[PDB]
RNA sequence: CGUAAAGCGCACGCAGGCGGUUUGUUAAGUCAGAUGUGAAAUCCCCGGGCUCAACCUGGGAACUGCAUCUGAUACUGGCAAGCUUGAGUCUCGUAGAGGGGGGUAGAAUUCCAGGUGUAGCGGUGAAAUGCGUAGAGAUCUGGAGGAAUACCGGUGGCGAAGGCGGCCCCCUGGACGAAGACUGACGCUCAGGUGCGAAAGCGUGGGGAGCAAACAGGAUUAGAUACCCUGGUAGUCCACGCCGUAAACGAUGUCGACUUGGAGGUUGUGCCCUUGAGGCGUGGCUUCCGGAGCUAACGCGUUAAGUCGACCGCCUGGGGAGUA
C-alpha cells in the first residue's frame, strides 16, 4: 500500500530528516501520493466502492490536515500545496 | 467526550464510592484540585493528593461513615453544553443547609456558605451532600 | 496464631467476589482463605457470642447436610445450646406460632412413647406412629423444650442456609455463621471466613463454641 | 424513544455546537460596588375616611429590568507560546466469505448423440393432465450449456450498513498486535450537502440449465380465481445506466470516561527445563450466564437498557395518514 521505499522516500523529502515521520507536509505528502496513484486504480473497476471508502477517507484526512497547517504556519501550508501540486 | 473532565471526576467519586472502592485517580488539572480541596475541607474526601509532574495524577480518598459513603449524592450543575452563573443573592444552598455547592468566584473555587460571606458569586460548578 | 490442622482454605471457581476481603488464595485452581483473619474473627466470634451467653446463652447451631449433621447433635447440642440438623423447616424461625403446635405433637407423642398409650392400638400403628415420631424427630429436636427465645444462631455454611439466616436477618437474631468463599457473607453479622464442609472446621469452631458457650459464667 | 408514540438503512463531512493539559496576557461572557433610570395607577405591607363592606385614601414596599462608572480574574471566550496522555504519521508482522478484475475446477440437473434394454415411467393423500413402441423410464458412453459452489462450516470469520462462502493470480480497503521513533489537540458530533444502499421493479443488448410471479392444464372443494399435480413467460444470470425502498432489526444514533463476577469461542503477542500434547501473563473481537444498579414488567447487566458528559435524529392519544 506504497512502497516502503516510495514511503521512506517522501518522509525524506518533505520533513527535517527521516524519522520525522509524523511532520504535518509529511503525511499531506503520502497520503497526496497513495490519493494520485489510486486515481489509476479506480480508473478500471470503479465499481470497486468498498475500497473507494478509504480513499474517500484519505482526503478527507489529507484535508482536515492541510487545513490545520494553514491555521498554524500558513508558510509551510502554500509551499507544500504549490509543491504537492493542488489547491489550484 | 473528555470535553467535560469535572463531571468525570464528580462520577469517578460516585461510581468508586457506590463500588466501595477506598481510592480513585484521574489525570490532574488546576481546577480539580481547587475542588478536591473543598471537598476535604467540608470532610467529604478523605484526602487528596497529585502524584505526577508532567503527566499529573489527581488521586482522592474516599471515607465512609456508618456503612454508607460519605457522599449520598454527587452531581454536575454547570456544564459545557450549558453553563450556570448565579449571582449571590441567587446561591443556592443545597439540603436546605447540610450539604454543599462548589462555586468558583472572581476569587477561587469556594463553598456556597463561604462565597455567600465573601459577599460574590459565580460558577456553580456541582452540588455535593 | 493458627490452629486449624487442616481447614486451610475450600472451594474453586464458584468464588463469591464479596468474599475477596477474606481471601490469599491460589493453590491449584483453589483459593485458600486468609488463615490470618480467620483468627482475630474468633475475637468477637465467641467473644460476642460468650457475651450473650453469660447474659445468658440460647444459642440454636444451625447445621445441615447427610455428611456433618449427627455432629451437631453434641456439646453443640449438650451444653446451654439448642440445634436443627435437618432440613431447615422453612419459617420455622418466623412462624414460630405455627410449628409451636408440630412441637405439642412431638411431645405429646413421646411423652407417651414409653409413657402413656402405646402398646396397645394396632401392631399397625406401633412404628406405624414411630414413622411421625422419627420423622418430627429429626428436624425438630433442638426445638423441644426452648425456654429462652433464639438469641443469636450458629449457621455452618452461610449460603446453604440461605433460609434461616434470612429469617434470623429479618427478625433481629445476630447470626454467627462460618462463610466459605463461594458463599454471600453480609447475611452475617459475625463472619466465619474458611471452609464449610469438611469434617474438622466444623467440630474445631464447632466444638470450640460448645466450648465457651458452655462456660461463661461458671 | 429495546418490546407502549419515538434513533434517519448506513457512511463521510461544510456550517454550527462542544473540546485534554501548562503558563502569560486580555477582560467580552461571568462576578462586585457605586450611580442614574425603571411614570402615575395597579398588586402587596401598616394605617386613615365612608354605620360594615365593596369603595376612597396616606406612607412604605415592590417594579425580580435596563444603562454608566469603577473594580474583582476562578470559570468561559479572545491573543501568545508550550506540553503529551487524546488524535494522527512511520517499521515489521497476523487473521480474515472486506471490495474490483481475469482464469479455472469437480458434483449435479436439463438437453444432444450413441450402445444395451422394454413396457411402462412420472406424480399424489388418492388421482388425473403429462411422458413412452418415432422405444420412454432404467443403465453405460461421449458431448453442449447455464447456474450454484457439498464436505470443511462452527452463537466460526470480514464489512459503515446493505451484505460477503470452491480453487488460483492480479489490483485494492479496513482492522489488530509487538516495539520504539516523529507530529503536537491536528479532536468529538454534525442541520443543510454528498456517497453507498437487499430483493423486487424499469431501460438497451446479451444469456437462459434449474427455479418460477403471470398464464394454461389436471385435481380438491359447497364453492377453489388458492394451498396439491403437469406445463410454463417475465424474472432469477452478465454488461452499462436507473430506481433509493425492507421487521434496511440489536426494532437499542455516534464518541468518550467510570463501575463485582463466572464458563467458552475466535484472533495477535511477552516470558518458562519450548523438553507435556504445554505453563503463567497481556491486547483485539465475540457467545452464554449472572451482581449491584436500572426497568411497567419482560428483561438489560463492563459489547448496559448501570453511572456520567458532547453533539445529532426523532416522539407528544387512536383512527384519518405517512394520506391530501
Ligand atoms: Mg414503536
Ligand atoms: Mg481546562
Ligand atoms: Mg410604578
Ligand atoms: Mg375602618
Ligand atoms: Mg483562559
Ligand atoms: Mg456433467
Ligand atoms: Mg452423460
Ligand atoms: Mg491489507
Ligand atoms: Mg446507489
Ligand atoms: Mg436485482
Ligand atoms: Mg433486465
Ligand atoms: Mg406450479
Ligand atoms: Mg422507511
Ligand atoms: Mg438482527
Ligand atoms: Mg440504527
Ligand atoms: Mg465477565
Ligand atoms: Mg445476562
Ligand atoms: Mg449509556
Ligand atoms: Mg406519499
Amino acid at each position: 500500500s506504497l512502497s516502503t521505499e516510495a514511503t521512506a522516500k517522501i518522509v525524506s523529502e518533505f520533513g527535517r530528516d527521516a524519522n520525522d515521520t509524523g511532520s504535518t507536509e509529511v503525511q499531506v505528502a503520502l497520503l497526496t501520493a497513495q490519493i494520485n496513484h489510486l486515481q489509476g486504480h479506480f480508473a478500471e473497476h470503479k465499481k470497486d466502492h468498498h475500497s473507494r471508502r478509504g480513499l474517500l477517507r484519505m482526503v478527507s484526512q489529507r484535508r482536515k490536515l492541510l487545513d490545520y497547517l494553514k491555521r498554524k504556519d500558513v508558510a509551510r501550508y502554500t509551499q507544500l500545496i504549490e509543491r504537492l501540486g493542488l489547491r489550484r | 467526550s473528555m470535553q467535560d473532565p469535572i463531571a468525570d471526576m464528580l462520577t469517578r467519586i460516585r461510581n468508586g464510592q457506590a463500588a466501595n472502592k477506598a481510592a480513585v485517580t484521574m489525570p490532574s488539572s488546576k481546577l480539580k484540585v481547587a475542588i478536591a480541596n473543598v471537598l476535604k475541607e467540608e470532610g467529604f474526601i478523605e484526602d487528596f493528593k497529585v502524584e505526577g509532574d508532567t503527566k499529573p495524577e489527581l488521586e482522592l480518598t474516599l471515607k465512609y461513615f456508618q456503612g454508607k459513603a460519605v457522599v449520598e449524592s454527587i452531581q454536575r450543575v454547570s456544564r459545557p453544553g450549558l453553563r450556570i452563573y448565579k449571582r449571590k443573592d441567587e446561591l443556592p444552598k443545597v439540603m436546605a443547609g447540610l450539604g454543599i455547592a462548589v462555586v468558583s468566584t472572581s476569587k477561587g473555587v469556594m463553598t456556597d456558605r463561604a462565597a455567600r460571606q465573601a459577599g460574590l458569586g459565580g460558577e456553580i460548578i456541582c452540588y455535593v451532600a | 496464631m493458627l490452629k486449624a490442622g487442616v481447614h486451610f482454605g475450600h472451594q474453586t471457581r464458584y468464588w463469591n467476589p464479596k468474599m475477596k476481603p477474606f481471601i490469599f488464595g491460589a493453590r491449584n485452581k483453589v483459593h485458600i482463605i486468609n488463615l490470618e483473619k480467620t483468627v482475630p474473627m474468633f475475637n468477637e466470634a465467641l467473644a460476642e457470642l460468650n457475651k450473650i451467653a453469660s447474659r445468658k446463652g440460647k444459642i440454636l447451631f444451625v447445621g445441615t447436610k447427610r455428611a456433618a449433621s449427627e455432629a451437631v447433635k453434641d456439646a453443640a447440642l449438650s451444653c446451654d445450646q439448642f440445634f436443627v440438623n435437618h432440613r431447615w423447616l422453612g419459617g420455622m424461625l418466623t412462624n414460630w406460632k405455627t410449628v409451636r403446635q408440630s412441637i405439642k405433637r412431638l411431645k405429646d407423642l413421646e411423652t407417651q412413647s414409653q409413657d402413656g398409650t402405646f402398646d396397645k392400638l394396632t401392631k399397625k400403628e406401633a412404628l406405624m406412629r414411630t414413622r411421625e415420631l422419627e420423622k418430627l424427630e429429626n428436624s425438630l429436636g433442638g426445638i423441644k423444650d426452648m425456654g429462652g427465645l433464639p438469641d443469636a444462631l450458629f449457621v455452618i455454611d452461610a449460603d446453604h442456609e440461605h433460609i434461616a439466616i434470612k429469617e434470623a436477618n429479618n427478625l433481629g437474631i445476630p447470626v454467627f455463621a462460618i462463610v466459605d468463599t463461594n458463599s454471600d457473607p453480609d447475611g452475617v453479622d459475625f463472619v466465619i471466613p474458611g471452609n464449610d464442609d469438611a469434617i474438622r472446621a466444623v467440630t474445631l469452631y464447632l466444638g470450640a463454641v460448645a466450648a465457651t458457650v458452655r462456660e461463661g459464667r461458671s
